[PDB]
């Protein structure tokens, strides 16, 4: 079970990638910067290299931002009221509120980091999570979606394994980390929402990786 | 289609 | 264990405020069947009253909900608020029947994908239908379904929550009872129970632009909105981004 | 909130 999708294995791969002016142009640099190191941590993740070519370039730009906020998220249960980026820079609600992007801002911090924070959340079950995230069986165009689907299954294999022996009293750990996927993709869908906004009223400095993921094919 | 994801993935 | 009293319990109320797809005798119209328009009145009256009936069996359902009663009622009221639809699209998806593309509503109305659209669903139509065969592979049962939908219910995150940490380990059992119950009536299938946990994460992208379709169409229709339906699937504070006054 | 205040009401 622990054996396919070796746990501490996407440790390596969390690891092995987790060492202005304007908020919204700060969080969308961290963004274009964490892309990047994005691309790599997929590229370590077990298995997910085998997988086809033109599929990898899908299951990914299939949930950069939900993968990305989860980071930068769990990044930042340390910090009070807001989150930590890449690239140093704390920002704050106060901060977010201003850009008009307050209330996002904030279902971040109270469903997400605060969740995460208050259960202590390990830097595995968040790769395993990111994991699961990463392959999505459902992304249009996935030549082979047997496939992808066989990967993620295998993920709740180990992470409840994992959570098994880890946390070993509490029995709904693996439910608990699971419900904040949901949300995960509830919130990602909103800052895509915006982000198209930030990007069709032509104002923000929008790199040019961040840039590809948010243009069609 | 889109190019720096598609390379960049690669080596 | 004991925790089966409660499961028990739950499977008894969806029971009794959703009927089954095989107890119910279908019937079928013809009246925009042929192909898509922005909206045929008649489909819209007859959905738009089953709807408000099934707003208030799932109500129902939420009362007999072990705990639920005992909570706030504005956080009660907010519970349901924000997992109405999240329930609407869970259930109607249930009565789908693959070889005929068609979903059957309490009464028995049995309308096709085309129906389905002009009747409301609009934009929302093969988004719900994909969810519909999502769950096919499934093959879940009432009291799974019971379950999940109880999940959806209480739930700790909603925003105006005033006991959140008590609506949070009052689906603490819940989330148990569905691993446990999968688990044991699925053997060879242990995968079951993320696997039908996680739908809840397509069906919340679903009533999102669920929430967005019951204004952009209660544009489109001549009338008004039902009164449950709108005190139901409204009220969300405008949209960003948006500065403040 | 009348109706859904009725409804948890009875
Ligand atoms: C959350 C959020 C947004 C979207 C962000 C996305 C999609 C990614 C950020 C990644 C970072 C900030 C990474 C890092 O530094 O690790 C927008 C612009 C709508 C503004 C409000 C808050
Ligand atoms: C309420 C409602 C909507 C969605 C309903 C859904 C998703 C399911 C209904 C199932 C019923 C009403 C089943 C039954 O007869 O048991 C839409 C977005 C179209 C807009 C108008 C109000």
């Amino acid at each position: 079970a622990n054996e396919d999708m070796p746990v501490e294995k996407i440790l390596e791969a969390e690891l092995a990638v987790e060492p202005p002016n304007d908020p919204v142009t700060n969080i969308c640099q961290a963004a274009d910067k964490q892309l990047f190191t994005l691309v790599e941590w997929a590229k370590r993740i077990p298995h997910f290299s085998e997988l086809p070519l033109d599929d990898q370039v899908i299951l990914l730009r299939a949930g950069w931002n939900e993968l990305l906020i989860a980071s930068f998220s769990h990044r930042s249960i340390a910090v009070k009221d807001g989150i930590l980026l890449a690239t140093g820079l704390h920002v704050h609600r106060n901060s977010a509120h201003s850009a008009g992007v307050g209330a996002i801002f904030d279902r971040v911090l109270t469903e997400l980091v605060s969740k995460m924070r208050d259960m202590q959340m390990d830097k595995t079950e968040l790769g395993c999570l990111r994991a699961i995230v990463l392959f999505n069986p459902d992304s249009k165009g996935l030549s082979n979606p047997a496939e992808v689907e066989a990967l993620r299954e295998k993920v709740y294999a180990s992470l409840e394994a994992y959570c098994k022996h880890k946390y070993p009293e509490q029995p709904g750990r693996f439910a608990k980390l699971l419900l904040r996927l949901p949300a995960l993709r509830s919130i990602g869908l909103k800052c895509l929402e915006h982000l198209f906004f930030f990007k069709l009223i032509g104002d923000t400095p929008i790199d040019t990786f961040l840039m590809e993921m948010l243009e069609a094919p | 289609n889109h190019p720096m994801l598609m390379n960049l993935l690669k080596d | 264990a004991e925790l089966d009293d409660l499961t028990e319990k739950i499977r008894k109320a969806h029971q009794e405020t959703f009927p089954s797809l095989c107890q119910l005798g279908k019937y079928t119209t013809n009246s925009s069947a042929d192909h898509r328009v922005r909206l045929d009145l008649g489909l819209w009256d007859k959905f738009s009253e089953l709807a408000t009936k099934c707003i208030i069996k799932i109500v129902e359902f939420a009362k007999r909900l072990p705990g639920f009663t005992g909570l706030t009622i504005a956080d009660q009221i907010t519970l349901l608020k924000a997992a109405c639809l999240d329930i609407l699209i869970l259930r109607i998806c249930t009565r789908y029947t693959p070889e005929q593309d068609t979903m059957t509503f309490s009464d028995g109305l049995t309308l096709n994908r085309t129906q389905m659209h002009n009747a409301g669903f609009g934009p929302l139509t093969d988004l719900v239908f994909t969810f519909a065969n999502q769950l096919l592979p499934l093959e879940m049962d009432d009291t799974e379904t019971g379950l999940l939908s109880a999940i959806c219910l209480i739930c700790g995150d909603r925003q105006d929550l005033e006991e959140p940490t008590k609506v949070d380990k009052l689906q603490e059992p819940l989330l148990e009872a569905l691993k446990i119950y999968i688990r044991k009536r699925r053997p060879s299938k242990p995968h079951m129970f993320p696997k039908i946990l996680m739908k809840i994460t397509d069906l919340r992208s679903i009533s999102a632009k669920g929430a967005e379709r019951v204004i952009t169409l209660k544009m489109e229709i001549p009338g008004s909105m039902p009164p449950l339906i709108q005190e139901m699937l409204e009220n969300s504070e405008g949209h960003e981004p948006l500065t403040p006054s």
